[PDB]
């Protein structure tokens, strides 16, 4: 429902950045960097949900989803 | 300008005011037990029901029909009438009490054929 | 005077039928994007 | 003499612990409450009034 | 007899958890509320009045 | 019968999270609210009045 | 029918974050607010009154 | 007098069709800039 209070603690909004390599072909995999965006304490053992990586032209060039590795 | 050769006085006015509107309302409150007379391909139930009450000097019929989705039925085996897709609700009666609420044939003809 | 045929303000069709989407390619991917604008 | 007649179909799971069920849980509810004697005869319209109610123009 | 008819196009993501959607989220909303019987016949202008409403000079 | 018609050009970045946009953010806004029936026919000036409104000297 | 037309020259650095600019920051502001129908025809002076307004001595 | 043809204040067209954009060059970059002003 539109009018409701959700107060989550296990979810963080993040920005994912990656490099599109030369001569990249569909189906190949690349590394991504996940950075928190607002008042999150940690991203220790989180899992990145399906994220479309846009280019400068605002077109989806990659789809990101995986487990984050934080140093510790 | 002498001898009122240009002296003039003229007036004019135009007005119009139209308006219109309509409103409809209906209310129904009651409880009726119906019977499932067909189970559809997707599991929805076609329901029909009738209650007849004869009080003193007449007979009233309350009929209902429609399609009920099973997941809308509450734990007390009850569903509000606004969750029934093809709701057909009828509340009629007979006897002189009902005959007293039908317009006279001549009045019902003048209601349709009189100029105003 | 109200029976005179008139042209409405929003001319044309006031509805659009969703166009069926392209058939996915046989590249082994679930993500399939229509002709990108 | 007054007659109160009832008929219908009752689902057993609607019957309460006191062997009772409200009349709104009966599917084909037929409820009748009639009477006879001059008290009932006094609540029937006269044949001429009952004819004018149907055949008079207004 | 009163007839309430509705037609339109509903986007599934607008439907709430109770399988309900407000009528303002339906694209081609066609809502009709009509009736018949002498109650409805009493709300139609007489043919002569309905003609004078269109053809009278003022 | 009442018809409410709308037309225009909407910039996608103006649409809110509830898939809604105020009508003042639509570029070529064409908004129409008309009706028919005798209620609408009662709000049209008589042909003679509508002629005197244009051709009378004052 | 009412028509609201606007035209002008807008400097991009005056546009706010909500893609909006007040009308006083537009250089060649041409703002028009007109209408048609008998409501508009009722606000035009009669040809004879509009002639006496220009040609009468006083 | 209201039927006299008149020229509006905002003459011309009151709408502009977005012009399709240039075809990106084949340099291996995602960023493509139209003829810069």
């Amino acid at each position: 429902p539109t009018g409701t209070n959700m107060q989550l603690k296990n979810v963080a909004a993040v920005m994912v950045t990656a490099s599109y390599p030369p001569f990249a072909r569909q189906g190949q995999t690349i590394d991504v960097v996940v950075s928190s965006m607002g008042n999150a304490k940690s991203l220790r053992g989180g899992t990145l949900l399906m994220t479309p990586l846009k280019g400068v032209d605002s077109q989806v060039y990659a789809l990101a989803q995986g487990n984050i590795l934080v140093g510790g | 300008f002498g001898n009122s050769r240009a002296d003039m006085e003229a007036s004019g006015g135009n007005s119009f005011n139209g308006k219109g509107g309509a409103n409809a309302s209906n209310t129904f409150s009651g409880t009726l037990t119906v019977t499932v007379d067909q189970v559809l391909a997707n599991g929805n139930l076609h329901v029909v029901g009738e209650k007849q009450i004869a009080i003193n000097q007449g007979t009233e019929f309350i009929r209902f029909s429609g399609v009920v989705n099973p997941r809308t039925i509450s734990g007390s085996n009850s569903v509000p009438s606004t969750q029934v897709a093809d709701a057909r609700i009828e509340y009629v009666g007979n006897g002189y009490i009902n005959e007293a609420q039908n317009m006279g044939w001549l009045q019902r003809f003048f209601l349709n054929l009189s100029p105003m | 005077c109200a029976w005179i045929p008139a042209k409405p303000l929003v001319q044309g069709a006031t509805t659009a039928q969703p166009i069926p989407g392209p058939v996915p390619v046989a590249n082994g991917s679930i993500f399939q994007s229509a002709q990108p604008i």
